[PDB]
RNA sequence: ACCCCGGCGAGGGGAGUGAAAAAGAACCUGAAACCGUGUACGUACAAGCAGUGGGAGCACGCUUAGGCGUGUGACUGCGU
RNA sequence: GGAAGAUGUAACGGGGCUAAACCAUGCACCGAAGCUGCGGCAGCGACGCGCGUUGUUGGGUAGGGGAGCGUUCUGUAAGCCUGCGAAGGUGUGCUGUGAGGCAUGCUGGAGGUAUCAGAAGUGCGAAUGCUGACAUAAGUAACGAUAAAGCGGGUGAAAAG
């Protein structure tokens, strides 16, 4: 029996394209080029899974050694005085104290001295 | 006050009256539920840090919901060698209200 | 399909993509690649596969009681009201009859309902033994049928 | 020469953006007849510094 | 048809 | 209340149609009239007549005065293009559209 | 039991290969035929 | 919860004098380049401009090490062909040095507009004189 | 039908028929490319497969007055 | 030192550095989709009753194997939904590992179809693919002999013709 494949073509092509909203030109209006869009957008989802879990480690980490360095060490001898006083503490959580509570943060930077001392 | 915990394989700074984003945890939908691993509780020109973790210091929680979260497509493709990949994931996810902060 | 087999255009230079035939499957209005030819869609069945799920049908018919047998079954004239009220009397509705003697009267009496068949034991068939839902037996039909199966 | 790719709707209206219209600043009306024309032209009707410059 | 520029010989085969 | 008059297949090209309304859009009737009185192209004439055809047009279905009518949404669309021949050098042939377009204004007080 | 009751026995209907049928069925582009040759080429390959 | 970005209405940017006196180009720019980029504030985000203006005093008093002097040279070019042009660093010293300070920390700054706007941020006076005494400038010790 | 603009036009708007004229003869439905108008946001010191991760601001809906949702997307990491 | 190249420095990536270079030693830290932590899925094997415990595996082209989604038609079906609104078209929300599925707002004005089976003209972005429609260059080139026109009056809604 003869099967005619316009319902089925419209909704994958609709499909594709209601991915595709909100490009640029043709990326959103053409379907050749909206499919072509939304596989390198789903490539660039999964690559930006690991560098947003990268940038944000690197984001912290420049905080802490601001933080520090107004408290008058460095991250690194920061982090070796909080290790040898054998917290566990994520440095998303120290991010989060040096931006909101100061004296906290300075709590921890005496500690961490005296480990190192 | 507030207090930084470890849950779920994160660690989280939380207050009193808190609405938390743990992860999925084997238990009831509404029940209360204690956290003994406390990382440190600060309140207000007193702080109480633990080496790891806070003597006598634990947290009262009750959960308040179950659920799964919001849908990403995973794609993977290998260009001019004919590999194209699809694939969904919602992650579970545990709301809980974080009500006791107790040192 | 109607056409010509001249090449629409030379094969080289005119900047179109080659063509043999204003005929070819691509083209529009021309063949299709794969057409159906006229073709037989009948299956062998062994005569011991047939006569085995006939025995299955019968049995498991026996077994969810969608099968009731009459000494007797007939019509005095070939009236379908007559019919209609022996079977409601009989409290039944989508039946297939079947009988040991071929008997014209009850074969036009039952000729004109869409939900009652009749049938001889000769010409019973297993997608009609499943599909009707009640179906009923004389005792020479059961005979020989039971014979006939041996 | 031709293009190599084909240009944008964008870059269609940032062509156009030069061409549109600029309408008449102000017509003027005349002294007498007190209808409007342009400056420095007669009339429709035949005036021209209120005075009848043609018949008809 | 065809083009004369592609139909002719000298600057058609300008390299042989 | 919006009086609306259209001008179907209108023996003219959208774009230049498109030019004259850009100019003539949003204006008070009166001014709209004298510039596509003295605007010197024939889709300013085809437009000129579609305006009129608008204001008497509210005049007499509406009653609305006409000091306080106003030009209030002009937009042209392609209409159907008629498709022609054109022989060109060495036997080929080219294709004219000769377009046209669907003239619409919208007139109103308020 | 109807006639919309009645399922074959369990691997007795086997689906055959439809080749060329997109990425994920794996039998797509080439359809299990390789890169070029006569046993790639239609109506092709050797005798017996 | 969400880690904290500041926010650029927000932000606090205070005003910062230093005298350049002897002090060596190289670190000197690298001090200014993390205080305009303000990588020494603990609610530093990369994506806002968080840092202080500075004052850059004496810029042509600034000290190179070794043949520095007169063997640095710096390079561009005016875009038309053939037109390459050098000067060292004496002799940009001699013509105008708050060039030499710029160029150095503009190369010490990101790239783009951020990069621009914080550069903005930079202010370097040649003498021992500064107009921006209204906005009480402190100064800093490098 | 009739009325009105319009060249005693083309075309349109009223009236009327009709369940429907968003069935008017270019006539069932009416997709996409393509072309428009209105609104919200962004854009005139800014360099590149035009997205993606983060994210300010604005506008609108909000129903624990709490943040949420939608639209946009300054700036930014990666990205032929 | 020997040591010279052609668009532009241009033989640290740049800035710049007399250490921010090199050597030797040490303690730190950053650093990957590696490893760990938490949670979820699937395959394989052992251990007791399709289930549970445990270990392990899960980049992939050509290719081999396994399991599925959807479309048209036939039976189930003189059944079921449907003018109190079907198919189709356009949005929104929810749900699944995916092809997908479900509900509903608007348009639409008459068909559609569960379940389990059966047959395929069963899924398109590419073939300088075929056919139709619509863009692009672009309101650009050109308006087809350089024998040539100007004025007055008429008609008409409008006259260089
Ligand atoms: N060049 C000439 C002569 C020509 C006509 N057809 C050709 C084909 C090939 C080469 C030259 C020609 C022209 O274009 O009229
Ligand atoms: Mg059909
Ligand atoms: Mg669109
Ligand atoms: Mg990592
Ligand atoms: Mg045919
Ligand atoms: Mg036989
Ligand atoms: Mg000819
Ligand atoms: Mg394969
Ligand atoms: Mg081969
Ligand atoms: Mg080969
Ligand atoms: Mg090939
Ligand atoms: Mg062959
Ligand atoms: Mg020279
Ligand atoms: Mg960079
Ligand atoms: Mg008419
Ligand atoms: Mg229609
Ligand atoms: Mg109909
Ligand atoms: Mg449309
Ligand atoms: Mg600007
Ligand atoms: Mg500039
Ligand atoms: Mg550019
Ligand atoms: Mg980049
Ligand atoms: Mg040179
Ligand atoms: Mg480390
Ligand atoms: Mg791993
Ligand atoms: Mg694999
Ligand atoms: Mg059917
Ligand atoms: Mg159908
Ligand atoms: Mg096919
Ligand atoms: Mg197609
Ligand atoms: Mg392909
Ligand atoms: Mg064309
Ligand atoms: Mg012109
Ligand atoms: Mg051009
Ligand atoms: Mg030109
Ligand atoms: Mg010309
Ligand atoms: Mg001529
Ligand atoms: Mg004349
Ligand atoms: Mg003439």
């Amino acid at each position: 029996a003869r099967v005619k494949r316009g319902v089925i073509a419209r909704a994958r092509h609709k499909k594709i394209l209601k991915q595709a909203k909100g490009y640029y030109g043709a990326r959103s209006r053409v379907y050749r080029v909206a499919f072509q869009a939304v596989i390198k957008a789903g490539q660039y989802a999964y690559r930006d899974r690991r560098q947003r879990k990268r940038q944000f480690r690197q984001l912290w980490i420049a905080r802490i050694n601001a933080a520090a360095r107004q408290n008058g060490i460095s991250y690194s001898k920061f982090i070796n005085g909080l290790k040898k006083a054998s917290v566990e503490i994520d440095r998303k959580i120290l991010a989060d104290i040096a931006v909101f509570d100061k004296v906290a943060f300075t709590a921890l930077v005496e500690k961490a001295k005296a480990a190192l001392a | 006050m507030y207090a930084v915990f470890q849950s779920g394989g994160k660690q989280h700074r939380v207050s009193e009256g808190q609405t938390v984003r743990l992860e999925k945890l084997d238990i009831a939908t509404g029940e209360t539920v204690e956290f003994a691993e406390v990382l440190m509780i600060a309140n207000g020109e007193e702080v109480k840090i633990g080496v790891p973790f806070v003597d006598g210091g634990v947290i009262k929680a009750e959960v308040v919901a179950h659920g799964r979260g919001e849908k990403v497509k995973i794609v993977k493709f290998r260009r001019r060698k004919h590999y194209r990949k699809q694939q969904g994931h919602r992650q579970w996810f545990t709301d809980v209200k974080i009500t006791g902060i107790s040192a | 399909v109607t056409g010509s087999g001249k090449k629409p255009w030379r094969q080289k230079g005119t900047g179109r993509a080659r063509s043999g035939s204003i005929k070819s499957p691509i083209w529009r209005s021309g063949g299709v690649t794969f057409a159906a030819r006229p073709q037989d869609h009948s299956q062998k069945v062994n005569k011991k596969m047939y006569r085995g799920a006939l025995k299955s049908i019968l049995s498991e018919l026996v077994r969810q009681d969608r099968l009731i047998v009459v000494e007797k079954f007939s019509v005095e004239a070939p009236k379908t009201k007559l019919l209609a009220q022996k079977l409601k009397d009989m409290a039944l509705e989508d039946v297939l009859i079947i009988t040991g003697e071929l008997d014209e009267n009850l074969f036009l009496a039952a000729r004109n309902l869409h939900k009652v068949d009749v049938r001889d034991a000769t010409g019973i068939d297993p997608v009609s033994l499943i599909a009707f839902d009640k179906v009923v037996m004389t005792a020479d039909a059961v005979k020989q049928v039971e014979e006939m199966l041996a | 020469a031709v293009q190599q790719n084909k240009p944008t709707r964008s870059k269609r209206g940032m062509r156009r953006s030069h061409d549109a219209l600029t309408a008449v600043t102000s017509l003027s009306v005349d002294k007498t007849s007190g209808e409007k024309h342009l400056r420095h032209h007669i009339t429709a009707d035949g005036y021209y510094r209120g005075r009848k410059v043609i018949a008809k | 048809t065809s083009k004369w520029f592609n139909i002719d010989n000298k600057i058609v085969d300008h390299r042989p | 209340m919006e009086t609306i008059a259209k001008h179907r297949h209108a023996r003219s090209s959208a774009q230049k149609v498109r030019l004259v309304a850009d100019l003539i859009r949003g204006k008070k009737v009166s001014q709209a009239l004298d510039i596509l009185t003295y605007t010197n192209k024939k889709a300013a004439v085809l437009v000129k007549k579609v305006l009129e055809s608008a204001i008497a047009n509210a005049e007499h279905n509406d009653g609305a005065d006409i000091d306080d009518l106003k030009v209030t949404k002009i937009f042209v669309d392609e209409g159907p293009s008629m498709k022609r021949i054109m022989p060109r050098a060495k036997g080929r042939a080219d294709r004219i559209l000769k377009r046209t377009s669907h003239i619409t204004v919208v007139v109103s007080d308020r | 039991m109807r006639l919309n009751t009645l399922s074959p026995a369990e691997g007795s209907k086997k689906a055959g290969k439809r080749l060329g049928r997109g990425i994920g069925s794996g039998l797509g582009k080439t359809g299990g035929r390789g890169h070029k040759g006569q046993k790639s080429r239609s109506g092709g390959g050797v005798r017996r | 919860m969400k880690t904290f970005t500041a926010k650029p209405e927000t932000v606090k940017r205070d005003w910062y004098v230093v005298d350049a006196t002897g002090k060596t180009l190289g670190r000197l720019a690298t001090e200014l380049a993390r205080r305009l980029r303000g990588k020494h504030k603990a609610e530093y985000t990369p994506h806002v401009d968080t840092g202080d203006y500075i004052i850059v005093l004496n810029a042509d008093k600034v000290a190179v090490t070794g043949n520095k002097r007169t063997d640095k040279v710096y390079y561009h070019h005016t875009g038309h062909i053939g037109g390459i042009k050098q000067a060292t660093f004496e002799e940009m010293i001699a013509r105008r040095p708050e060039r030499v300070i710029e160029i150095a920390v503009k190369g010490m700054l990101p790239k783009g507009p951020l990069g621009r706007a914080m550069f903005r941020k930079l202010k370097v006076y040649a003498g021992n004189e500064h107009n921006h005494a209204a906005q009480q400038p402190q100064v800093l010790d490098i």
